C-alpha cells in the first residue's frame, strides 16, 4: 500500500501517535534507569578507575580473561 | 644511469602523447 | 487525510529539535570537557 | 594433415596500442624507483 | 490489478520495520543521554 | 650512486618485453589485407 | 515440489526483492549494521584499548566506534560462547565480541550482496558486469579488515569500526608502514582519484552536449524514459574533446567499460599493497638514499624528511596505541626539533 | 578478430589442442622447477646449518626438497649437516635432473598432441562433433588422486616405502627426515603434529577412491547437470580455481602460523615465537636450571646451544623486511659467523639492567633500561639538556656469558651503549658483511616471501573465479542483450 | 573428553542449526501458501 | 577423425556425454555430506584457532611427543 496514502491516513497516526513516542521513552528509560549500563559493562563516570589508582584495566590474556576482567570490577573500578 | 632511465622513459611518454593526439585512427562517423 | 507538505515540515521542525539536542548536549554533557 | 578449423585471426588496433604503451611506459616510471632501489 | 485490496500486515512493512523500532529505541535513549552529568 | 644493479635491465625488460609483444600484434593486424 | 514452492515465493518481484541470497544478505547485513550501531550507543572499549568509545560514555559521531579485541585475545574468533566470553554477553562486549561479530557477519553480507546482484543480474536478464565491479570493495574489505591483522599480533591492529578511529589507522599506516611511499598504494588512489574524475568529466560532459528536445529551461522532463535517439551528442562530445584536450572518446562501449576499469583496479592494487603489509613487507625505505644520508651528513631530500616524520609518529603514539605494551619512554627519549 | 585477451578461447572445445596447451604449461612448470634447483646448487653454501642454514640464504626450492627426504647432494654433503652419507640417485642434483627430463618429454608429448588434434575420442559419436564427458572424467581423474594421495601417506610418509618427512623438536634443534607413524585419534587434528599429515592422506586417500569411483558410476542430477552448466567445461574452471584459491589461502596461512608442514629449520622462525618471547624462554629456563645444578654465570650460558640464542634475534623474524629489500636474509645484516654471548647489563649500584626488546612493528625503536620490577633506570638519551638517566650518569656496563664476549666486561660509555643499541635485537651476534657487500637493512625469510606470494595470488584469483563463474552463467547474455519491456 | 570448550562447540552449533531451522520452517510454510 | 590404439582402448571412457540422471537424483545425499564436511572444516578451524581446546590436543610447536 503506497507509502503516501499510510503516512496521510489518520488511522496511522491514531496508532503511530502512541507507539512511536512509546518507543522512545522506553529507551530513555534505557539510559535514565542505569540499566544500559550492566547491559554492556559500559563504565560509570565514577567508575574508570579506583580512587587512587591511575593505571587501566586493560585485558591481559585470552582465556583467563573474563575472570580477569571480573577482578577488575573488585577493586571498586 | 637512473637518472638517463627515468628521462628516457619520461622522453617516450612524451613522444606517445605526440602520436596519439597528431597520429590518432581520424574519427569516422556513421 | 493529512496534507503531505504538513507530515513533513512537521517531522522536519522535529529532526531540527532532536539533533539540535545532540548539539547542545556537546556543551553540557560527558561529551562536554568541563 | 587437415587445416584446423577453430582457428581465427587476432587484432590489435591503433587505439588499443597507445592505450597499450601508456601503461607499460607509466608503470615503468613507476616501479623503476623501486627496481633501483 | 485486484479490487485494490491490500493486506495491513504487508512484507516490505517487515523490511522498514526492524530498521524502525530500532531506530527510535536508540534515538530516545541518545537524547536522554545529554543529561548525564559528571 | 648505491643502487641495485639489476634494476636497469629489470626497468629494461619491463618496458621492452610487453612493449614488443603490442607492436608486434598491431603491426600484424595493421598489414592484414583488406 | 516444495523446493520451486520455495523458489516461486522468494524470487516473487516485491517492493524490497528478496531472493535466495536474501536468506544470507538480509540475516547478516542487518546484524552488522545492527551491531555497529549498538556499541556505537552503549558498549565501551575501556577493557579493550582503555578508551571511551560509545555515546553513553559521552563520544559523539566522530570520536565513537566498535574498537577491537584486546591483543590478549589474539585471532581468536571470540565467539559468545566461546572460551572468552564463555555464553556470558556482557562480558562479550567488554572483550570486544562485538568487533568479530560486526566483522565476520559484515563479510557473509557482502557475499550475500554480491550473490544478490549475479540472482537479480539472471532474472532480470542482463549482463553480471555489477557483480564483477563489486569484486573491488569485497577484496578492499578482505584484505583490509581480515587479511592484514591476520599477519599481525591480533585482530587488534585491524580498523576498529568508527570514524576517528579509522583516521588512527591512517596515520598508523603512515608512520609505521610508510604506506603514502607505495607502489600499490599509489596506483589505488590514482583509480579512486581518476575514477572519481571519469565520473565528473563524463557526467559534464553530458549535460552541457544535450539535444534539444523540450521547450523548457529545465531540460530534465525532456527525456524519453523509452530509448530511440541519443539523447546528447556523442559526435559533438568527440570533437571538444579532440580540440580542448587533444584526445576524446568515439565509442560510448569503451567509454563506459572503461569507467569500470579503472576504479576497480585501483582498489585491487591498493589491496595487494595491503596484503604484503600483513607480513610487515612494506615499502618503507630506498636503500640508496639511506647509504648516502649516511655517510653524507647534508644530503636532504623530501623523502628523508619524511621518514623523521615517521620517527616522532611512532614515538610519540605507540604508548597510549599498544597498552599491550606497557611502553615507557622517558621524556628524553623522545625525538624532538628544537623548541617544539 | 579476436581481441589480445581472447586469444586462448580458440581452445573453449579442442579437447586436443587444450590438452597441447595443459601439456605445454606442465612443461614450463616442471622446466622451472628443474632449473630453479640447479640455481640454488650453484650458490648455496652447506659450509654451516647452524648458523647459515637454507632459510638465510634466500632459499626457496631447497626446503621442499627436504621437507620430503631428499637431504642430501651427490657432491658429499648434506642438510643436517653429516659427511660419508650417499644420497644415492635422489640428491637435489638427482631431483633437479629428473624434472629437466620430464619436461623436456611433456614438450615433445605437446607437440604430438598438437599436431593430431582431432583424434576421434573427442568426437561423440553421438553428435559427431567435439566433446567430452566432464562428469565421468572428474570421477576418473579423482579416482586416480586419491588412489596417488593413499599411496602417498601409505608408503611415503610412513616409510614402509619411502624417506618419510621432516620431524624436528619444538625448538628446531634437532630436525631431520624420519618415517611418520599415523594418527587417526584426536590430537591428530592439531597441525603441530606430524602424525595427522599421515592419516589425512590415508583417510582422505581412501575418501579420494571411494568418492571417485561413486562419479565414474552415478550420473549428475539432471537439476544439477543444468544448474551448474555441466558439460561446459568453462565451468569446470569457475570451480577448480575457486578451490585452488581455497588451497592458496591455507598454505599461506599454515606458512605464516606454522605447522608440522613448514618447519622452522627449513622456512625459518615465525613472527609469533619473537612476539611470545618464544626461544627467550627456553633459554632462560635452560639457564636457570644450570644454575640450580651448581653451575657459574659462565658455564649455565656457555650451555646454550648457538643454533638455539640465533632463533632468540630479531633479525630471524620475518616481519622484518620490505617489499624492495631483495635477495637473501644476508644482503641485510651479513652472514652470521657467531654468537658474541649473552649480554647482561648493569648499573654503578650492581643492579641487573634489561634492555627493552623491538617490537616487528619497529623500523627504530630506543634504547631504553628497566630493572626486574619494570622501573627505568638508564636510557640513551635524544635532548642531552636535561638527560637523568645517560648511560654515563648511571654508570652502566656490559658483561658477557659464554659466547666470543665470553667473560669479558666493558666499561666504556660508547662501548656499552653500542651493545645496549644490540641488544633491542635480542642475542648479539658477529656477522660477516663483507662477503655479500650487505648493507645492514633486515630482509624477511622465506617463510615470509612465500607467505606474501600466495596470499596475493589467492586473492587474486577469487577475481578469477567471479569472473569464469559468471561467464558461465551468463553466457546467454554474453555478447549482449535483447527485446521486451 | 568432552571438555567445557567442547561443550559450548555443541551449543552453537546446535544453536546455529536451530535458526537454520526456525528460518527454513517458517520459509517453506509461507512459501505454501500463495504462488 | 582419428581412431589409434590407445584412442580406442580409451573410447568408452569418454561417450556418454550429456548422460544424466533424472530429476533431483542424487542431490539430496549431497547434500548432506556437504553439511558435514562444513562441519568438519569449522572443528578444524576452531581447534587452530584455540576456540575449541580439547585436552590431548594441544596446539603448540611441542605436541611432538
Ligand atoms: C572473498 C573472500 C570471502 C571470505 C569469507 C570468509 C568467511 C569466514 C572467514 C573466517 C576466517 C577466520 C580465520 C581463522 C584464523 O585466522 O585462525 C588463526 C589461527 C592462528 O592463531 C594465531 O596464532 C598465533 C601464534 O600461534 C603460534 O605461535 C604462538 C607463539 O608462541 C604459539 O607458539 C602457538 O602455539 C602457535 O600456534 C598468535 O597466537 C595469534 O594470536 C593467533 O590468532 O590459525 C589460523 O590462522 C587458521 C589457518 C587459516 C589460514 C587461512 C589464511 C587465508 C589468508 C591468510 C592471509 C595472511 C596474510
Ligand atoms: C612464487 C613465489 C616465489 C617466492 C616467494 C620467491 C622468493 C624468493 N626468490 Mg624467487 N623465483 C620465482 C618465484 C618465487 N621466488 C620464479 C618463478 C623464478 C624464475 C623466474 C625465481 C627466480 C629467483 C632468483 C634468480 C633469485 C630468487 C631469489 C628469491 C628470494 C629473494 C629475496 C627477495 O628480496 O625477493 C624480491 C621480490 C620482488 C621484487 C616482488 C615484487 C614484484 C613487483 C615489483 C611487480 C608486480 C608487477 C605488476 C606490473 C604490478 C601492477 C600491474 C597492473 C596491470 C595492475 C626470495 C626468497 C634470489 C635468491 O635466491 O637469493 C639468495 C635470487 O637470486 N628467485
Ligand atoms: C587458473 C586458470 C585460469 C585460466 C585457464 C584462465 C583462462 C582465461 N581467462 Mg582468466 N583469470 C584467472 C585465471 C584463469 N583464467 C584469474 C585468477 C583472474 C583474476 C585476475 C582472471 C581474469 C580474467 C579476465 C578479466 C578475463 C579472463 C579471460 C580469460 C580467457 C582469456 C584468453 C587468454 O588467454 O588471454 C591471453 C592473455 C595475454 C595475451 C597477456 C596476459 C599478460 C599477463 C596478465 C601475464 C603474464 C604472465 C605471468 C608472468 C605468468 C604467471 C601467472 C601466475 C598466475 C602463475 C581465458 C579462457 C578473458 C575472457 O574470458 O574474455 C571473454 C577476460 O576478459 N580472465
Ligand atoms: C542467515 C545466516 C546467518 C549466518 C551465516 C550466521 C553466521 C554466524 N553467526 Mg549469526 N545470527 C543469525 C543469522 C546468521 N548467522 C540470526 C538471524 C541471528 C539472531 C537470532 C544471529 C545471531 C548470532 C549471535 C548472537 C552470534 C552469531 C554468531 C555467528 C558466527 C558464529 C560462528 C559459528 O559457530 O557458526 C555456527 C555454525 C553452525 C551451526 C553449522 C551449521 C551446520 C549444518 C550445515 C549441519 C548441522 C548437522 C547436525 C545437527 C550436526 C551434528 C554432528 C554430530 C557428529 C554431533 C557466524 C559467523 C556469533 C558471533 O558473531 O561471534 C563473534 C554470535 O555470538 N549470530
Ligand atoms: C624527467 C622527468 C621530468 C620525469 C617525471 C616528471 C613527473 C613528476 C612525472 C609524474 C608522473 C608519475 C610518475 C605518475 C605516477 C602515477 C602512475 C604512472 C600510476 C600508474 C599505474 C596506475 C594508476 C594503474 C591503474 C589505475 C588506473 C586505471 C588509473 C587511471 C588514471 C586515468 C587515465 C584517469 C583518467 C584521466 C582523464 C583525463 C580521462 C579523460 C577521459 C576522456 C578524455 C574524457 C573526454 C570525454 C568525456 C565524455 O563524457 C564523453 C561522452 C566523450 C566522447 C569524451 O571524449
Ligand atoms: C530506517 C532506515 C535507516 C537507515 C540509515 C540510518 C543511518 C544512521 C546514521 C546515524 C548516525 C547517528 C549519530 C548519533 O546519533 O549521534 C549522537 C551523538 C552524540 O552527541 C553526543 O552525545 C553525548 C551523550 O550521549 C553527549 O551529550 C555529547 O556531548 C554529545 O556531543 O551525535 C551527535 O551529536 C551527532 C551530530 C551528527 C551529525 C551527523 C552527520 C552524520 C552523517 C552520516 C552519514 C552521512 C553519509
Ligand atoms: C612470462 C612473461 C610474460 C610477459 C607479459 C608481457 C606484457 C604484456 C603487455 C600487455 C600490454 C597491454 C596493452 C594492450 C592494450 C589494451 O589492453 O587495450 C585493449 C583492451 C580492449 O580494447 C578493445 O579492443 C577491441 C578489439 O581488440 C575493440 O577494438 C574495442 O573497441 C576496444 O575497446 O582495452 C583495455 O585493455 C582496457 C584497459 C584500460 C587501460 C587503462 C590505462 C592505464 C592508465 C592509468 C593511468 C595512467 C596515468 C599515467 C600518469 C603519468
Ligand atoms: C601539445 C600537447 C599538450 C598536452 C597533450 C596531452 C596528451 C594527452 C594524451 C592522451 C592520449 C590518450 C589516448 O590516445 O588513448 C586513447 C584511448 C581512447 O580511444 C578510444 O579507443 C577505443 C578502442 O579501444 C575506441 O576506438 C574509441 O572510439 C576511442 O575513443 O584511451 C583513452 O580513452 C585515453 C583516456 C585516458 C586518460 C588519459 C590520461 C593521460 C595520462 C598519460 C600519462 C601521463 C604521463 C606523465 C609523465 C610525467
Ligand atoms: C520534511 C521536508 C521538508 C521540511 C521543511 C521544514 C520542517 C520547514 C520548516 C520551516 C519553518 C519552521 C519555518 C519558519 C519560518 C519562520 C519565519 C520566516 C519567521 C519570521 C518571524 C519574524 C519576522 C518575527 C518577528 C518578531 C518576533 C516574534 C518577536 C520579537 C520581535 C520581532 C518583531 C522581530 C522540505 C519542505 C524541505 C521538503 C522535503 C521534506
Ligand atoms: C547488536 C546485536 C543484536 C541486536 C541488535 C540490533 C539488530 C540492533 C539494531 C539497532 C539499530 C538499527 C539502531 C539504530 C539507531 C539509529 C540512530 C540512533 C539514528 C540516528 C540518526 C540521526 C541522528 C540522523 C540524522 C540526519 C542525517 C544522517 C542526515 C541529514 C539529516 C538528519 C539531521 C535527519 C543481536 C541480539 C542479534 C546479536 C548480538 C548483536
Ligand atoms: C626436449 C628434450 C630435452 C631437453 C629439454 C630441456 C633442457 C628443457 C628445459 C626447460 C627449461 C629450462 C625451462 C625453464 C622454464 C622457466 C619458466 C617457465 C619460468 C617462469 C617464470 C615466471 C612466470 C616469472 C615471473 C615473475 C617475475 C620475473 C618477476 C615478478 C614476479 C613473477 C613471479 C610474476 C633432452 C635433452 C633432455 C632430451 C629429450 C628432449
Ligand atoms: C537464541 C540465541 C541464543 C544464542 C546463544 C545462547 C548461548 C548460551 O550459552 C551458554 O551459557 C552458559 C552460562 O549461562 C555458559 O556456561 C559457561 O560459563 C559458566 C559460568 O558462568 C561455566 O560454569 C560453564 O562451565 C561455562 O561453560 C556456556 O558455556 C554457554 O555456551
Ligand atoms: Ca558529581
Ligand atoms: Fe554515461
Amino acid at each position: 500500500r503506497p507509502f503516501s496514502d499510510i503516512i496521510t491516513s489518520v488511522r496511522y497516526w491514531v496508532i503511530h501517535s502512541i507507539t512511536i513516542p512509546a518507543l522512545f521513552i522506553a529507551g530513555w528509560l534505557f539510559v535514565s534507569t542505569g540499566l544500559a549500563y550492566d547491559v554492556f559493562g559500559t563504565p560509570r563516570p565514577d567508575s574508570y578507575y579506583a580512587q587512587e589508582q591511575r593505571s587501566i584495566p586493560l585485558v591481559t590474556d585470552r582465556f583467563e580473561a573474563k575472570q580477569q576482567v571480573e577482578t577488575f570490577l573488585e577493586q571498586l573500578k | 644511469m637512473e637518472t638517463i632511465t627515468y628521462v628516457f622513459i619520461f622522453a617516450c611518454i612524451i613522444a606517445l602523447f605526440f602520436f596519439a593526439i597528431f597520429f590518432r585512427e581520424p574519427p569516422r562517423i556513421t | 487525510r493529512i496534507p503531505l507538505w504538513i507530515v513533513a515540515t512537521v517531522a522536519g521542525m522535529g529532526v531540527i529539535v532532536i539533533v539540535g539536542l545532540f548539539f547542545y548536549g556537546a556543551y553540557a554533557g560527558l561529551g562536554s570537557s568541563l | 594433415m587437415e587445416p584446423n578449423p577453430n582457428r581465427q585471426p587476432v587484432e590489435l588496433n591503433r587505439t588499443s596500442l597507445y592505450l597499450g604503451l601508456l601503461l607499460i611506459l607509466v608503470l615503468a616510471l613507476l616501479f623503476s624507483s623501486y627496481f633501483f632501489n | 490489478q485486484e479490487p485494490v485490496s491490500y493486506p495491513i500486515f504487508t512484507v516490505r512493512w517487515v523490511a522498514v520495520h526492524t530498521l524502525a523500532v530500532p531506530t527510535i529505541f536508540f534515538l530516545g535513549a541518545i537524547a536522554a543521554m545529554q543529561f548525564i552529568q559528571r | 650512486m648505491e643502487v641495485n644493479q639489476l634494476g636497469l635491465i629489470a626497468t629494461a625488460l619491463f618496458v621492452l618485453v610487453p612493449s614488443v609483444f603490442l607492436i608486434i600484434l598491431y603491426v600484424q593486424t595493421e598489414s592484414q589485407q583488406k | 515440489g516444495w523446493f520451486d514452492i520455495l523458489d516461486d515465493w522468494l524470487k516473487r518481484d516485491r517492493f524490497v526483492f528478496v531472493g535466495w541470497s536474501g536468506i544470507l544478505l538480509f540475516p547478516c547485513a542487518y546484524l552488522a549494521l545492527g551491531g555497529w550501531l549498538t556499541g556505537t550507543t552503549f558498549v565501551t572499549s575501556w577493557y579493550t584499548h582503555g578508551l571511551a568509545s560509545s555515546y553513553l560514555e559521552g563520544c559523539n559521531f566522530l570520536t565513537v566506534a566498535v574498537s577491537t579485541p584486546a591483543n590478549s585475545m589474539g585471532h581468536s574468533l571470540l565467539l559468545l560462547w566461546g572460551p572468552e566470553a564463555q555464553g556470558d554477553f556482557t562480558r562479550w562486549c567488554q572483550l570486544g565480541g562485538l568487533w568479530t561479530f560486526i566483522a565476520l557477519h559484515g563479510a557473509f553480507g557482502l557475499i550475500g550482496f554480491m550473490l544478490r546482484q549475479f540472482e537479480i543480474a539472471r532474472l532480470v536478464g542482463v549482463r553480471p558486469y555489477n557483480a564483477i565491479a563489486f569484486s573491488a570493495p569485497i577484496a578492499v574489505f578482505v584484505s583490509v579488515f581480515l587479511i592484514y591483522p591476520l599477519g599481525q599480533s591480533s585482530w587488534f591492529f585491524a580498523p576498529s569500526f568508527g570514524v576517528a578511529a579509522i583516521f588512527r589507522f591512517l596515520l598508523f599506516f603512515q608512520g609505521f608502514h610508510n604506506w603514502t611511499l607505495n607502489p600499490f598504494h599509489m596506483m589505488g588512489v590514482a583509480g579512486v582519484l581518476g575514477g572519481a574524475l571519469l565520473c565528473a568529466i563524463h557526467g559534464a560532459t553530458v549535460e552541457n552536449t544535450l539535444f534539444q528536445d523540450g521547450e523548457g529551461a529545465s531540460t530534465f522532463r525532456a527525456f524519453n524514459p523509452t530509448q530511440a535517439e541519443e539523447t546528447y551528442s556523442m559526435v559533438t562530445a568527440n570533437r571538444f574533446w579532440s580540440q580542448i584536450f587533444g584526445i576524446a572518446f568515439s565509442n560510448k562501449r569503451w567509454l563506459h567499460f572503461f569507467m569500470l576499469f579503472v576504479p576497480v583496479t585501483g582498489l585491487w592494487m591498493s589491496a595487494i599493497g595491503v596484503v604484503g603489509l600483513a607480513l610487515n613487507l612494506r615499502s618503507y625505505d630506498f636503500i640508496s638514499q639511506e647509504i648516502r644520508a649516511a655517510e653524507d651528513p647534508e644530503f636532504e631530500t623530501f623523502y628523508t624528511k619524511n621518514l623523521l616524520l615517521n620517527e616522532g609518529i611512532r614515538a610519540w603514539m605507540a604508548p597510549q596505541d599498544q597498552p599491550h605494551e606497557n611502553f615507557v619512554f622517558p621524556e628524553e627519549v623522545l625525538p624532538r626539533g628544537n623548541a617544539l | 578478430g579476436l581481441p589480445w585477451y581472447r586469444v586462448h578461447t580458440v581452445l573453449i572445445n579442442d579437447p586436443g589442442r587444450l590438452i597441447a596447451a595443459h601439456l605445454m604449461h606442465t612443461a614450463l612448470v616442471a622446466g622451472w622447477a628443474g632449473s630453479m634447483a640447479l640455481y640454488e646448487l650453484a650458490t648455496f653454501d652447506p659450509s654451516d646449518p647452524v648458523l647459515n642454514p637454507m632459510w638465510r640464504q634466500g632459499m626457496f626450492v631447497l626446503p621442499f626438497m627436504a621437507r620430503l627426504g631428499v637431504t642430501g647432494s651427490w657432491s658429499g654433503w648434506s642438510i643436517t649437516g653429516e659427511t660419508g652419507i650417499d644420497p644415492g640417485f635422489w640428491s637435489f642434483e638427482g631431483v633437479a635432473l629428473a624434472h629437466i627430463v620430464l619436461s623436456g618429454l611433456l614438450f615433445l608429448a605437446a607437440c604430438w598432441h598438437w599436431v593430431y588434434w582431432d583424434l576421434e575420442l573427442f568426437r561423440d559419436p553421438r553428435t559427431g562433433e567435439p566433446a567430452l564427458d566432464l562428469p565421468k572424467m572428474f570421477g576418473i581423474h579423482l579416482f586416480l588422486a586419491g588412489l596417488l594421495c593413499f599411496g602417498f601417506g601409505a608408503f611415503h610418509l610412513t616409510g614402509l616405502f619411502g624417506p618419510g618427512m621432516w620431524v624436528s623438536d619444538p625448538y628446531g634443534l634437532t630436525g631431520s627426515v624420519q618415517p611418520v607413524a599415523p594418527e587417526w585419534g584426536p590430537d591428530g587434528f592439531n597441525p603441530y603434529n606430524p602424525g595427522g599429515v599421515v592419516a589425512h592422506h590415508i583417510a582422505a586417500g581412501i575418501v579420494g577412491i571411494i568418492a571417485g569411483l561413486f562419479h565414474i558410476l552415478v550420473r549428475p542430477p539432471q537439476r544439477l547437470y543444468k544448474a551448474l552448466r555441466m558439460g561446459n567445461i568453462e565451468t569446470v574452471l569457475s570451480s577448480s580455481i575457486a578451490a585452488v584459491f581455497f588451497a592458496a589461502f591455507v598454505v599461506a596461512g599454515t606458512m605464516w602460523y606454522g605447522s608440522a608442514t613448514t618447519p622452522i629449520e627449513l622456512f625459518g622462525p615465525t613472527r609469533y615465537q619473537w612476539d611470545s618471547s618464544y626461544f627467550q624462554q627456553e633459554i632462560n629456563r635452560r639457564v636457570q636450571a644450570s644454575l640450580a645444578s651448581g653451575a657459574t654465570l659462565e658455564e649455565a650460558w656457555s650451555a646454550i646451544p648457538e643454533k638455539l640464542a640465533f632463533y632468540d634475534y630479531i633479525g630471524n623474524n620475518p616481519a622484518k623486511g620490505g617489499l624492495f629489500r631483495t635477495g637473501p636474509m644476508n644482503k641485510g645484516d651479513g652472514i652470521a659467523q657467531a654468537w658474541k654471548g649473552h649480554a647482561v647489563f648493569r648499573n654503578k649500584e650492581g643492579e641487573e639492567l634489561f634492555v627493552r626488546r623491538m617490537p616487528a612493528f619497529f623500523e627504530s625503536f630506543p634504547v631504553i633500561l628497566t630493572d626486574k620490577n619494570g622501573v627505568v633506570k638508564a636510557d640513551i638519551p635524544f635532548r642531552r639538556a636535561e638527560s637523568k638517566y645517560s648511560f654515563e650518569q648511571q654508570g652502566v656496563t656490559v658483561s658477557f656469558y659464554g659466547g666470543e664476549l665470553n667473560g669479558q666486561t666493558f666499561t666504556d660509555p660508547p662501548t656499552v651503549k653500542s651493545y645496549a643499541r644490540k641488544a633491542i635485537f635480542g642475542e648479539i651476534f658477529e656477522f660477516d658483511t663483507e662477503t655479500l657487500n650487505s648493507d645492514g637493512i633486515f630482509r624477511t625469510s622465506p617463510r615470509g616471501w612465500f607467505t606474501f606470494a600466495h596470499a596475493v595470488f589467492a586473492l587474486l584469483f577469487f577475481f578469477g573465479h567471479i569472473w569464469h563463474g559468471a561467464r558461465t552463467l551468463f553466457r546467454d547474455v554474453f555478447s549482449g542483450i535483447d527485446p521486451e519491456l | 573428553t568432552i571438555t567445557p570448550s567442547l561443550k559450548g562447540f555443541f551449543i552453537g552449533l546446535l544453536s546455529g542449526a536451530v535458526v537454520l531451522g526456525l528460518t527454513f520452517a517458517v520459509l517453506i510454510a509461507i512459501s505454501q501458501i500463495d504462488k | 577423425a582419428r581412431r589409434t590404439w590407445l584412442g580406442d582402448i580409451l573410447r568408452p571412457l569418454n561417450s556418454e556425454y550429456g548422460k544424466v540422471a533424472p530429476g533431483w537424483g542424487t542431490t539430496p545425499l549431497m547434500a548432506v555430506f556437504m553439511g558435514l564436511f562444513l562441519v568438519f572444516l569449522l572443528i578444524i578451524l576452531e581447534i587452530y584457532n584455540s576456540t575449541l581446546i580439547l585436552d590431548g590436543v594441544n596446539v603448540s610447536w611441542k605436541a611432538l611427543g
